[PDB]
């Protein structure tokens, strides 16, 4: 998304591009009142830009950070955009290393079968770590098995490949037009 | 000395087989006449040792 | 692209000399083949003469 | 086509051996004739002669070793082994001579890596001809001693490590992260939560696009735009037809290219070596039978002796 | 972006050469098959004479 | 462990001062036309050489195929000759034995 | 002795392999490369600037065309297998019973050793640190280890002794605190003792090879004085990289696209040894990736990451390889023998007797 | 194919391009006589060059202009070279933009299943607009369904993507032979 190693003008241009994409993501869940969205949409607007905060990290920092002195169910985009731009510039919540996920899935597949049982993955996600909702677990299983109802073991290598492709496509969609991106005076 | 040995063994092969008819030896079996020439000295040596 | 051209030209020269080798071997095999047909025909004539 | 070709090829190998011996002697003959004076036989000429002799002796070694391995006559085979070892020694001597005379570029580099590219090109030989293959008779000869040695080694392997196979140098991948099982679980959890947040944002954007498009359609309909629908499918089919004609012509063209690849020559065909009918595998059964024949023929020769 | 006067737009020389040498090699291979007309005719006539 | 790649100060390349620093727009248009078709004169040399080399390799494959076929048919012919010579030997033996049938 | 070596992993059988496993094209332009190197040396010999001339002469002669894989295989065959597999060849050929292998990991040192052992029917004696680490903690224990390995090698003809990573036994004490046990560097003394004793007879079908991933860490003088001949497995060139890439692609049976940038991937892999090259190829093409190969074509970017992730050899290591090879093989001595002027005479050297 | 955005030399180059591509496609489509190919192959010959003519288009404009004064069943290449030259110069029958097919299949699938049943596709391309013959329709359905004989519907989006890819591949092959001709002295 953002390139923090550019010149002054390029840094400003990418900061403005990040601000525009932050506004896009925020409007994605702006439902009733313009400029403010439900703080629960904050993680999803966060991920739209290529940043993957966990639910715990969100609730602990991102929610109060963009929340006013008095915590509010909705977080104004006025406060949301600066923190979003900072995070995009710093790559704070950018997706973890593909190699890191490969190692994690190798660990989960302790037997090195090249695949991990979907039942075991469900147990891990719903009883270990930040327990996913059943919807989150089902979505992960679907994306890992390529929406295979008969699937019972997830081949983590191609699951990571699919996740890489999807994230790359989404990031390209968010970052597109930057080459033709013009900064107003 | 390698070249000399090669020449000597080539002359051996020539004098042993170049005039030998291979038409009847389709499957390339060992020649019994060459076997006899190789074998006679063994018996000669055994007799010599006994005597 | 220049390096690509050089590599492909080298491969082409190698496989041209391979043409030469393979074709000469084929001609030798064909000459042996013809000699062998002649051998069989002569052997047939000899066997028939012996039968007679 | 096995035995007669073997005999003729051995005869040709012997003839080439005489040719190489004569090529060695001829410098000797010239030296004897005209060393009343002194030859300006430069190290360059000497190195060229020795490189030619070395390549010729590599070829002679290869041919004679193959003949010794395959030719089924044992009376022939023993002397062929002897003369093959002789050719080995002579080829190494020629290599040493080439090392000695490697004074090209006015420098005396006596290395063992001679670049024979120019000589091979001059003599019309393949670059692969410079490759020296290791003998099989190294394992073959005195195999009974080697057979006992390897059998004892395998017995030791089985009794000690339970495995007689060669050990593998462990490619310890550097991409093994030292993270906990819960660490891996939560890393995957963050991955999936980010993916699901992206999906939720995309779904909200798609829904909003849905209301926006519905509103635009309603406004257009209220604008009194009489949008015909009959011709929509007709033009759809016509465009599909133009595209399909293009695709069918393209597939015809690509199949024409493939057929040129096959017949006219534009493509190699990767044959399956594992196929018994594959020329290689058929001729492999050929050598299997013929080598069992060679074994039985050596047995018969020993029994006859 | 230099693609139309000494960089990119020279497909013809060796693509029109692709097609023109297709023509040439078609002519040459047809001539080779015609020469094989006589070659295989001699072989077949010899076999019939042999037969 | 993952050795995170350093956030080194990016290139900010001080654009080399080559011969690419001494012309104007019209001179561009000219140098355009001076390198715009030809550099793929060269790429097309590569493509045509690829065509030629593929043809060459397939014809070499064909020649090796023909060599193997002629070898195999020579083998079959030699087997036929050997078996028929065995037939001749057996016939000669059978006639030298027919010197027994005639005796009887 | 053989059973004990096997138990300690000393005496073993190496995987069936051939020297041709070293994938590298014949030096098609070897003479041109040598001509250009000689021309460059001549050009550098005529410089007027003293410091520039000194700097140019100080670096190892990288201008030398690195030996082709075919040349490496030819030398290995002639100088080992003929001495190794053929007793008459060993008796009548160069009587050299020790060789030094230089080259990067996966460049073909261990592969060539295994190929030699297998193709000559030679049982291997790996006394390398990677094989003997954590097993021996006494100098007398190492003495017995070396004695038993050499005895097994001599007895079971053909037999060879392998010391991979040769730089760790003949190291320098002047260096800092080395991680490898100095007890392992201690094997240098028994090696010299045995060599000076001449246990390997000229007719014996045994040879000791020190294969080092860090020949520069190896001793130039000691490698000169210990191993009769030096074999160097240089990194794949343009053609060698093409050969390795095609060989691994065919080994994995991945279909090759018509317009695929095979040479482009070779260039992007430039500087990658054979082992790292194959590791990167396998990482790019996994089992499920292999299955999807019929679905997904091979892409150049598929190696951008895996290539940068697989171990890569620094051009500094390249130059160190070249320098150590040139020095140890006596190449530097031959180079210096011809550049020494004879103008200096044998004059006054007596006045300064105090 | 033809780019009318060039100078005089490049315009002559592209004119001779159209000419030479006509020559090469005709040579590939010739049976007996040089310089003349059947009018029926004219759609095939120029689709070999990158044209997407309707069958009615070929019947009505391509053929009448290329034919001579009297009714003849063959076309002289000397005549089709000028006509096809102008045709390619004007890009009259070049394959239109792929979202054309996208919208075509979307309109055909009136029920919005994300796919069109094979029967519906057959009806649309046999009774609507230019009529595919049995072979044309069957091969269309096969390639659109990815050679799935058992499929009861046609994945029109997949067919569109594959068709666009194949079109681009063959158009690149055609332009391989698009460009060079030098002014011959």
């Amino acid at each position: 998304m953002y390139d923090p190693n550019t010149s002054q003008t390029e840094k400003q241009k990418q900061e403005e591009f990040l601000k525009l994409k932050i506004q896009e993501a925020f409007n994605l869940f702006v439902k009733d009142k313009k400029g403010i969205v439900d703080k629960r949409e904050i993680p999803y607007i966060m991920r739209y830009l290529g940043q993957f905060p966990s639910e715990a990290q969100v609730r602990d920092a991102i929610l109060p950070e963009i929340e006013e002195d008095e915590p509010s169910e909705f977080i104004k985009y006025s406060k949301f955009e600066p923190y979003m731009l900072k995070v995009l510039k710093e790559r704070e919540y950018e997706p973890d290393d593909p190699e890191a996920l490969l190692a994690a899935f190798k660990l989960l597949d302790q037997e090195g079968k090249g695949y991990i049982e979907i039942d075991m993955m469900k147990t891990f996600l719903e009883k270990q770590g930040i327990e996913f909702r059943e919807q989150e677990t089902k979505s992960f299983i679907e994306f890992a098995t390529n929406k295979d109802p008969n699937a019972t073991v997830i081949y983590y290598e191609d699951y990571i490949s699919r996740l890489q492709a999807f994230t790359d496509k989404h990031i390209e969609s968010v970052m597109k037009g930057y080459n033709n991106f013009q900064v107003k005076k | 000395p390698i070249v000399l040995k090669l020449q000597e063994q080539i002359e051996k092969h020539s004098g042993e087989w170049s005039k030998r008819d291979e038409t009847n030896n389709f499957e390339q079996k060992h020649e019994t006449e060459l076997a006899k020439m190789l074998i006679k000295p063994v018996v000669e040596e055994q007799i010599k040792q006994q005597v | 692209e220049k390096k690509l051209l050089a590599f492909y030209q080298q491969e082409r020269q190698k496989i041209n000399y391979n043409w030469i080798i393979a074709k000469k071997e084929l001609e030798d095999k064909k000459s042996e083949l013809i000699n062998k047909e002649r051998e069989i025909q002569d052997l047939q004539e000899n066997h028939f003469m012996t039968l007679n | 086509m096995s035995n007669m070709m073997y005999n003729m090829k051995w005869q040709e190998a012997i003839n080439d051996l005489m040719e190489q011996v004569t090529l060695e002697y001829l410098p000797l003959e010239q030296n004897e004739q005209q060393l009343g004076m002194k030859y300006k036989r430069d190290s360059s000429e000497w190195f060229h002669f020795w490189a030619t002799l070395y390549i010729k002796y590599i070829d002679i070694y290869k041919k004679l070793e193959d003949c010794y391995d395959q030719l089924v006559h044992p009376q022939k085979r023993v002397l062929l082994k002897e003369m093959l070892e002789n050719v080995i020694v002579r080829l190494c001597e020629t290599k040493s001579q080439v090392v000695k005379y490697n004074t090209q570029y006015d420098a005396t580099y006596k290395s063992d890596y001679p670049n024979l590219d120019e000589l091979v090109m001059d003599l019309k030989l393949t670059p692969d001809c410079l490759d020296i293959p290791i003998p099989r008779y190294f394992r073959e000869e005195d195999k009974k001693r080697l057979d006992e040695r390897n059998q004892i080694l395998d017995a030791l392997l089985l009794e000690y490590t339970d495995t007689k196979e060669p050990q593998e140098e462990q490619y310890e991948d550097q991409n093994t992260l030292q993270a906990d099982m819960d660490t891996a679980i939560r890393i995957i959890q963050r991955y999936e939560r980010g993916r699901q947040g992206i999906e939720r944002a995309n779904l909200a954007k798609i829904l909003k696009k849905e209301e926006e498009k519905k509103l635009e359609r309603q406004k257009k309909l209220a604008e009194g735009t009489e949008i015909g629908e009959e011709t929509e499918k007709d033009d759809a089919a016509l465009v599909i037809k133009k595209y399909w004609r293009g695709y069918k012509s393209r597939k015809l063209v690509q199949d024409i290219r493939e057929e040129e690849l096959l017949f006219l020559g534009m493509k190699k065909v990767v044959e399956d070596p594992t196929l018994p009918e594959s020329q290689y595998k058929q001729a492999q059964n050929k050598r299997q039978k013929m080598k069992y024949i060679q074994e039985e023929h050596e047995q018969e020769f020993n029994d006859e002796i | 972006a230099r693609i139309k006067d000494e960089q990119k737009v020279v497909t013809f020389n060796k693509k029109k050469l692709i097609t023109y040498w297709r023509k040439i090699m078609r002519i040459a291979k047809t001539e080779q098959l015609k020469n094989e007309i006589d070659i295989y005719s001699q072989n077949n006539q010899r076999e019939l004479d042999s037969k | 462990m993952p050795p995170k790649k350093a956030k080194g100060k990016k290139k900010k390349e001080e654009e080399p001062d080559d011969e690419y620093k001494s012309m104007t727009g019209a001179d561009l248009t000219q140098t355009l036309e001076k390198l715009k078709e030809r550099v793929n004169e060269m790429r097309t040399n590569r493509n045509y050489i690829q065509m030629d080399r593929d043809m060459v390799e397939n014809f070499y494959h064909n020649t090796l195929k023909e060599i193997s076929e002629v070898k195999t048919k020579i083998s079959n012919k030699e087997t036929e000759a050997e078996e028929k010579e065995s037939k001749h030997r057996i016939d000669v033996k059978v006639f030298l034995q027919k010197v027994k049938h005639l005796e009887y | 002795i053989l059973a004990g070596l096997v138990e300690k992993r000393v005496a073993k059988k190496l995987i069936p392999a051939s020297l041709m496993d070293l994938k590298g094209e014949q030096n098609v332009l070897g003479k041109i490369q040598e001509i250009q190197a000689d021309e460059n040396l001549k050009k550098t010999e005529a410089l007027t600037d003293a410091k520039l001339k000194k700097a140019q002469l100080e670096e190892p002669s990288t201008k030398m065309p690195d030996p082709s894989i075919a040349q490496i295989r030819q030398i290995i065959a002639e100088y080992i297998a003929f001495p190794l597999g053929s007793k008459y060849a060993k008796e009548k050929l160069d009587k050299m019973n020790y060789f030094f292998f230089m080259g990067p990991r996966g460049s073909g040192k261990t592969l060539a050793v295994r190929a030699l052992a297998h193709e000559c029917n030679a049982i291997v004696l790996d006394i390398s640190p990677s094989n003997i680490d954590g097993q021996y903690t006494d100098k007398k224990q190492i003495d017995g280890m070396i004695n038993s390995a050499f005895k097994v090698a001599k007895e079971f003809q053909p037999a060879i002794i392998y010391c991979e990573d040769f730089e760790y036994i003949f190291g320098q004490a002047k260096k800092k605190k080395s991680q490898v046990n100095p007890l392992f560097a201690k094997m240098k003394k028994p090696l010299m003792d045995f060599k000076k004793g001449k246990f390997f007879e000229p007719e014996d079908r045994v040879v000791f090879i020190g294969s080092t991933n860090r020949p520069w860490d190896c001793s130039q003088k000691e490698i000169k004085s210990f191993f009769d001949k030096k074999i160097y497995f240089p990194f794949p060139n343009y053609g060698t990289r093409m050969l390795l890439f095609k060989t691994f692609l065919e080994q994995k049976k991945v279909p090759l696209p018509d317009n695929f940038p095979i040479n482009t991937i070779a260039h992007i892999t430039e500087g990658w040894s054979a082992g790292s090259f194959k590791m990167a190829i396998d990482r790019v093409f996994t089992e499920r990736r292999l299955q999807k190969i019929n679905e997904e074509q091979i892409k150049l970017s598929e190696f951008i990451g895996p290539l940068s992730n697989v171990p890569f050899t620094s051009k500094e290591e390249f130059k160190e390889f070249k320098k150590f090879n040139q020095v140890v093989t006596g190449l530097q001595a031959n180079y210096e023998a011809k550049k020494a002027p004879a103008d200096d005479q044998k004059g006054d050297k007596n006045k300064k007797k105090k």
